[PDB]
């Protein structure tokens, strides 16, 4: 039961990292586009 | 859908909270 | 068996996040270098 | 070895697919 | 036992990705601030 | 608390090392 609970919590932690990476990809793409345009 | 600074500080809190729980679960085992 | 299968899938998800972070580190380093050079 | 936009959209798809499978495995348990 | 050991190792891998994302968020924020200031 | 290039290469090594161990654990099971 502690193992299932750990996997559940780790999945939430994984989702947070996936969402964070998506945010950062969009932010650096916005910067690269700005610099290209300038 | 662009997270601001406060949303990133909530992200940090939520990551700390899950990490603390997992540490306890793995120890308790 | 569901726990082993979940750990297997989570390892693939972890690898994808590691690869993504490596990509983003290289992209922001390229931007920081561009800006230094300019 | 620099992923373009299409490679990032494949990354997103592959992350969604593994997440969907894991949700089912944890529920089915 | 292999499952507990795998979850332990995966937690270390998750921590490394969380730390990496935090580093990158700070780096792209520093770049966005530089560009705003310029 | 800003990691330099060498600290990122240690990060990469530590990620490879944990991934190698996990692969063996999941196989050995």
């Amino acid at each position: 039961n502690n193992l299932l609970r750990a996997i559940e919590a780790q999945q939430h932690l994984l989702q947070l990292t996936v969402w964070g990476i998506k945010q950062l990809q969009a932010r650096i793409l916005a910067v690269e586009r700005y610099l290209k345009d300038q | 859908q662009i997270w601001n600074n406060m949303t990133w500080m909530e992200w940090d809190r939520e990551x700390n909270n899950y990490t603390s729980l997992i540490h306890s679960l793995i120890e308790e085992s």
